[PDB]
C-alpha cells in the first residue's frame, strides 16, 4: 500500500516496441517523401 | 534573354494557369522534370515559381 | 506484332516503354511492360 517492477516491465517493453512500430511509418528510406498520396501526386507511373 | 553568368530570375505567384496548357503546343527541344511527372502538373499546389 | 508508320523527326524518342509527350499521349503508346524491339529510319527521299 506504500515493488511491482517485474510486472511493470513487460508492459513497458510492448508499448515501447508499439510506438517504435509506429513511428517508422514516417521515414523515407531514400525517398522524396514517407507519403503515397505525394509520390503518386508529383511523379509519373513509371 | 540574358547570358548564362547573369541570369534572369522572374518569381511567379498568384494564379492558377493550366501548365500542360503551355507545354500543350510545340516549340521546344527538351522538357525534363526532376521530382515530379509534367503531366501531374495541374493537381499540385505550390508556394513559389 | 510489327506496327510500321512514320513520324516526325523529334518525337523518336517518344516510341519508349514508360513516357509523356504529344505523341505518345494522343496517337501511340506502349506499356511500361514492353518486350520487344523499336527500330527507326530517315525518310524524305520516299
Amino acid at each position: 500500500s506504500s515493488a511491482l517492477g517485474k510486472l511493470q516491465d513487460v508492459v513497458n517493453q510492448n508499448a515501447q516496441a508499439l510506438n517504435t512500430l509506429v513511428k517508422q511509418l514516417s521515414s523515407n528510406f531514400g525517398a522524396i517523401s514517407s507519403v503515397l498520396n505525394d509520390i503518386l501526386s508529383r511523379l509519373d507511373p513509371p | 534573354f540574358a547570358s548564362v553568368y547573369a541570369w534572369n530570375r522572374k518569381r511567379i505567384s498568384n494564379c492558377v494557369a493550366d501548365y500542360s496548357v503551355l507545354y500543350n503546343s510545340a516549340s521546344f527541344s527538351t522538357f525534363k522534370c526532376y521530382g515530379v511527372s509534367p503531366t501531374k502538373l495541374n493537381d499540385l499546389c505550390f508556394t513559389n515559381v | 506484332y510489327a506496327d510500321s508508320f512514320v513520324i516526325r523527326g523529334d518525337e523518336v524518342r517518344q516510341i519508349a516503354p514508360g513516357q509523356t509527350g504529344k505523341i505518345a499521349d494522343y496517337n501511340y503508346k506502349l506499356p511500361d511492360d514492353f518486350t520487344g524491339c523499336v527500330i527507326a529510319w530517315n525518310s524524305n527521299n520516299l
